[PDB]
RNA sequence: UUCAACGAGGAAUUCCUAGUAAGCGCAAGUCAUCAGCUUGCGUUGAUUACGUCCCUGCCCUUUGUACACAC
């Protein structure tokens, strides 16, 4: 399965996420203008790259 | 119990 | 900086000594005929040498590489480096 | 934060909402600074993706 | 052409220094054997978290990496492997034993697969770290999992953890020791053979995330 | 009568005094050579002040280190600190300042704990 | 400068300057059969009568590096590749040799079958690294291209007697011993060109020397179950030049390799249970200023 | 052309446990078993539907859920199945009170019921049971969750009645050469078949009829025997 | 697969100890526990009435 | 030869964020306490959080006041 890479541009704050899971807003690398909201598990900061097995799915909250 | 942002999104 | 002095010999070899302690630091060997002009940047970063075989050598100074070498059309007799604008003038043999 | 959580598809339909609401000039003028604050933060935050969208419908919408 | 003279007398010392030791002043190799140049991180998003750009002489940099958040993303990954190797109640504190068995396992990684063992362990990290995982979305305790993505520091953390504890359980009561089981684990994880504990665990975590995505 | 220089290297309770003076090039820790410093896996932790800057700096000076206190790894960290800042102080006082701060730049680019220890701790959160 | 002798259930590395056992490998369960060094001389493979190839590193008998579990039959010959470093060829009493990658030591990377009875020897061809010549007790030196299927030889050389050893002299010609003679085979033309039968009983083993300090530029020596080890010169038509007689039937022999640079050895191990080594050996500063 | 093995004398199969996470096997998990003990004053018993009128109602619970007989008759079926003799199975059970018990293949579970009751009392209170020959330890309470003990490559399905019905033979030859199969079967008298939602990715069934517990076990075992040629 | 029989006692009781088949080592363990509890209770009581 | 325990300890539960957890020994025995031990002292020294109020709780405020600008 072809995988894609996406750089964090903004760690979303004050979302009501479940603890240990943080929403994040990533823009792609093959077209560095379009973004998608993902939600990651470990510690994340800005401008680091993370690996999306799919990109056809926006993230809701977790709670 | 939603919050701001998702209430605005569903609206 | 006042730390380095540069000697250009008639057998074409630049030697770089320390002005405080008086010992050889480096030794560049590009030219084969007499080196008539040596100068260095105002930031000690690129040096420029000109010999009377008519090649101007451009070296990096911190790294000991050469950045390039330009062959003119006459043997060069004198260099003057204007150091703020980074422009040096050569009195050629023609 | 409420305007930063929402993705770009919701930003595009937010622009559709603003485009419809400034035809009804009654509730445009009773909510002018709120519409201005929200709309300018939305496109200021999403400016990089908005100027990479290619659709004359949205171009005429913004105008 | 052009050549620089920068030493002007052959350097000899009164204390005799071994020839390979004074050969080590032209390039820093790990244990004076394994070169750090041409060691790339063949998976992006993990470059800037597996650190191979400051070469070291031994995996015992006593620097302080646990007082800011992502400061352990620039501990050299050989030393992160070593520190993760020295953990259980039996082997706590014994960093010199951990460094010595890391030296032995890089020697036997190279003698089995005749390539750079730092490149082998870097490929093992970037193949082991899972790229997706599940959190348990609670609902008070409704047993349903939701697939999340996973950040690269967590991928390097869980990569080193999976590799080291896989080497422990693979050395638990067999004839092989921790150095030989870790060598087998790092080789199999580097090529990605699905015979290793580590990438079988990665495939299970990624498959469960694909399931309840 | 001789140009000489004394520095100190410390980790937890080990402490190492290094005397550097002009000489033939011999580096001696506790009387024995530097190539005998056990635990023999950190001998390159002791060596890296030499290999970071070249042995042509040590070709004209002789160092001696006296190390007391501490344990094995605290003693090798005291030795490497004493050697590093002793070479820097010798090139400050008796060789030129350009080689002095070239040595400081090389050691600080490798790790500044060759030159400055981490000394007073903890933090009361 | 060191050599490994495979007796029963131990392998002893002797030194070529003291001729005493420097190191020994005794943790085999049954009779160890073959023991050879890798081409880098860094590790040592030993095939054992239980079909367990165990490769240690040389000069460290305590670290068994990996134990390939080959066939349930006894594994009788184990040698690394001479060009490649990470492949090990083991033939066994299963009438099938196997090429193992020593990284993936679970399944054999290639399974060279095709021989009808008791494959006892491998050999590699010394310039083409894809070319494995194997020899069995039915005669019939098979040889395999490893890029192909590998279950069929590309051709077969009919030594009529059951072969005991096959070595490779040139990149082109190989020598097979078995029965009272040995034959040499051109390999580019699939064709026999010399045969010497100067023994009474079966030639057990061969080995070959090149470029060493000698009047003979090449030398093939042959060991033959009747006491004799003889040296044949490959440049004048494999004529015999010298020989030794020993106190019993000689089962295996070897000499020091081509670059020995010191005390040079000929070793022959007998079926009687003993080992025979024959070696050839090799004022004031004021006054000086005056 | 292919030779024989070097030894035709048949070895016993290697008995597998949780200390071997490599070998392909069949794990059978008896979920929601009713294994609780209780005091009489002087005596300890295992809670039945029949040893009491209202000990279970004094404890609060209902009497229909105290059925250790059905996990007994599942354990008998699994350990007399030929796949257990061939050594391709091990039996984990987990009590409705959240107690995980590992069951060795080498055990001889007693055939009558109250012998099994007296076995379960000592297992639940001593956490371990040795053999009469006392050389190994063959019935033991181990630590939750079960995924710490299951093999690292193991597809975990659960058994029910309302699910897309499969055939066990082609279902087991679908999975590959090192993947095991962990089959959560419920040992309840009745209940929702959701006892293992957090471990399982596939919820399947075997028939179109209301299938008893040990009949479901024996059906899956016989399908596995046909798929693995036993 | 070999098949061992499980060793367990019938009418198990955890609160009672196991029935050792020796009446002169189970007896010494019983009376060691008895002297320990009676000695502990005895000297506890005499030090608290001393207090 | 064959008749007790036991091969890292279940359910639950407690504590813990850098010279920290843990390993290791060596001394002392300081008017209370402690030797069925207590307190010092060094040696070796990590993994993972360093975010969040989603859960469990605890707390605070609900005129902005305190002086501009802004909200």
């Amino acid at each position: 399965t072809p995988v894609t890479l996406a750089k964090v541009i903004k760690v979303l704050g004050r979302t009501g996420s479940r603890g240990g899971v943080t929403q994040v807003r990533v823009e792609f690398l093959e077209d560095t203008s379009r973004t998608i909201v993902r939600n990651v598990k470990g510690p994340v900061r800005e401008n680091d790259i993370l690996v999306l097995m799919e990109s056809e799915r926006e993230a809701r909250r977790l709670r | 119990s939603l919050k701001a942002g998702e209430r605005l999104m569903e609206a | 900086c006042g730390n380095f002095g540069f000697i250009g010999s008639s057998n074409g070899s630049i030697t770089i000594y320390n002005m405080q302690s008086g010992i050889l630091r480096k030794k560049y060997k590009l030219h084969k005929r007499a080196v008539t002009g040596i100068s260095l940047d105002g930031m000690n970063r690129k040096m420029v040498s000109c010999g009377l075989d008519g090649i101007v050598g451009f070296y990096d100074f911190n790294k000991s590489t050469l950045l390039g070498k330009l062959k003119l059309d006459a043997p060069i007799t004198a260099m003057v480096y204007h150091r703020s604008s980074d422009l040096f003038a050569l009195a050629l043999d023609d | 934060d409420a305007l930063m959580v929402m993705p770009f598809s919701y930003v595009l339909k937010f622009l559709k909402f603003i485009d419809t609401v400034m035809q009804n000039k009654t509730l445009l003028h009773s909510h002018l600074p709120l519409i201005c604050k929200n709309l300018f933060f939305i496109i200021k935050f999403n400016h990089k993706e908005l100027v990479s969208q290619k659709n004359e419908e949205l171009k005429l919408q913004i105008n | 052409d052009f050549e620089v003279v920068e030493e002007f007398t052959p350097v000899v010392l009164a204390t005799p220094i071994p020839e390979e030791v004074q050969q080590a002043q032209t390039e820093i190799k790990l244990f004076n054997k394994w070169s750090f140049e041409e060691v790339e991180v063949k998976d992006a998003s993990l470059v800037d978290y597996v650190q191979v750009r400051q070469p070291i002489f031994v995996a015992h940099t006593a620097g302080r990496y646990a007082n800011k958040r992502f400061r352990k993303a620039q501990c050299p990954i050989i030393e992160r492997l070593t520190n993760s190797l020295m953990m259980n109640g039996r082997n706590n504190g014994k960093k010199l034993k951990a460094v010595r068995i890391i030296k032995h396992t890089l020697d036997i990684i190279n003698v089995l697969t005749d390539q750079n063992p730092i490149q082998v362990v870097v490929d093992a990290i970037t193949n082991t770290g899972p790229r997706e995982d599940t959190t348990r979305v609670g609902g008070g305790g409704a047993a349903r999992r939701q697939a999340v993505d996973v950040s690269p520091l967590r991928r390097v953390n869980q990569a080193i953890a999976l590799l080291t504890i896989g080497a422990r359980e693979a050395a638990f009561r067999n004839i092989k020791t921790i150095a030989e089981t870790l060598a087998e684990e790092l080789i199999n994880a580097a090529k990605g053979s699905s015979t290793s504990y580590a990438i079988k665990k990665k495939d299970e975590l990624e498959r469960v995330a694909k399931s309840n995505r | 009568a001789v140009p000489s220089v004394q520095t100190f290297g410390k980790k937890k309770s080990a402490t190492a005094v290094a005397h550097v003076k002009a000489g033939k090039g011999l580096i001696k820790v506790n009387g024995s050579p530097i190539t005998l410093v056990e635990p023999e896996i950190l001998r390159f932790k002791v060596y890296e002040p030499l290999l970071l800057v070249g042995l042509d700096k040590f070709s004209n000076i002789d160092i001696r280190v006296r190390v007391t206190g501490g344990g094995h790894v605290s003693q090798v960290y005291a030795i490497r600190q004493a050697i590093a800042k002793g070479l820097v102080a010798y090139h400050q006082k008796y060789v030129d300042e350009q080689s002095k701060n070239e040595l400081k730049k090389a050691f600080t680019s490798y790790d500044r704990t060759l030159l400055i220890a981490d000394s007073r701790r903890p933090e009361p959160k | 400068h060191d050599f490994a002798v495979t007796s029963s259930t131990r392998v002893q590395i002797f030194s070529s300057r003291t001729r005493q056992v420097i190191k020994t490998f005794s943790r085999f369960k049954d009779v160890v059969y073959s023991a050879s060094f890798r081409s880098d001389g860094k590790l040592l493979c030993a095939g054992d009568a239980t079909g367990l190839v165990s490769v240690y590193d040389s000069y460290n008998p305590r670290t068994i590096l990996l134990s390939i579990n080959a066939s349930t039959h006894p594994t009788h010959v184990t040698k690394f590749h001479t060009q490649d470093n990470k492949i090990l060829a083991t033939a066994s009493d299963d009438r099938v040799t196997r090429l193992w990658d020593i990284s993936n030591a679970y399944e054999p990377q290639l399974e060279l079958t095709g021989a009808t009875d008791y494959v006892r020897t491998l050999s590699f061809i010394p310039a083409a690294p894809h070319l494995v010549a194997t020899g069995s007790y039915d005669g019939l030196i098979r040889l395999y291209d490893t890029r192909s299927s590998g279950s069929t030889p590309i051709y077969s050389l009919n030594h009529d007697q059951p072969v005991e050893n096959v070595i490779a002299v040139s990149p082109t010609q190989i020598v097979s011993c078995g029965g009272n003679n040995f034959k040499v085979w051109d390999l580019t033309s699939n064709k026999k060109l010399y045969e010497r039968g100067n023994f009474n009983k079966a030639v057990t083993c061969l080995d070959y020397v090149e470029n060493f300090d000698s009047p003979m530029q090449s030398a093939l020596i042959a060991s033959s179950l009747d006491g004799h080890v003889k040296v044949f010169d490959p440049l004048d038509n494999f004529q015999v030049k010298f020989g030794w007689k020993f106190s019993g039937p000689v089962l295996s022999c070897a000499v020091s390799p081509s670059t020995a640079q010191g005390n040079r050895h000929l070793v022959a191990g007998l079926s009687s249970g003993l080992l025979a080594i024959r070696t050839k050996k090799k004022k004031s500063n004021n006054f000086q200023r005056m | 052309q292919k030779a024989l093995p070097a030894s035709l004398v048949p070895q016993a199969p290697p008995v597998l446990t949780s200390k071997d996470k490599i070998t392909k096997r069949m794990i059978v998990v008896l979920a929601m078993a009713s294994l609780e003990t209780h005091k009489i004053s002087d005596k300890y018993v295992l809670l039945n539907c029949d040893d009491h009128q209202g000990l279970l109602k004094k404890m609060g619970r209902d009497i229909s859920e105290a059925r250790p007989d059905i996990t007994h008759q599942c354990l008998l079926t699994l350990l007399d199945s030929p796949i257990n003799k061939a050594g391709k199975l091990q039996v984990y059970i987990q009590t409705s009170r959240g107690i995980l018990i590992e069951v060795n293949p080498t055990v001889r579970i007693p055939r009558t019921f109250k012998r099994f009751s007296g076995l379960m009392v000592q297992l639940l209170h001593k956490l371990s049971i040795r053999s009469v020959n006392s050389e190994e330890k063959l019935l033991k309470v181990i630590k939750n969750p079960i995924t710490d003990h299951l093999p690292t490559k193991c597809r975990k399905v659960t058994l029910s009645f309302d699910a897309p019905v499969i055939r066990v033979q082609d279902y087991i030859e679908k999975l590959d050469d090192d993947e095991s199969i962990c089959v959560f079967v419920g040992a309840m008298a009745r209940g929702k078949d959701n006892f293992a939602d957090e471990y399982v990715d596939e919820k399947v069934g075997l028939s179109n009829y209301p299938l008893s517990a040990s009949v479901a076990c024996s059906k899956f075992c016989h399908g596995a025997e046909d798929a693995w040629n036993i | 697969i070999p098949t061992h029989a499980p060793k367990y006692e019938e009418n198990f009781n955890p609160d009672k100890k196991s029935y050792d088949p020796d009446r002169t080592r189970s007896e010494i363990n019983k009376m060691k526990a008895q002297l320990k509890k009676e000695r502990k209770f005895t000297m506890k009581e005499i030090r608290k009435d001393a207090k």
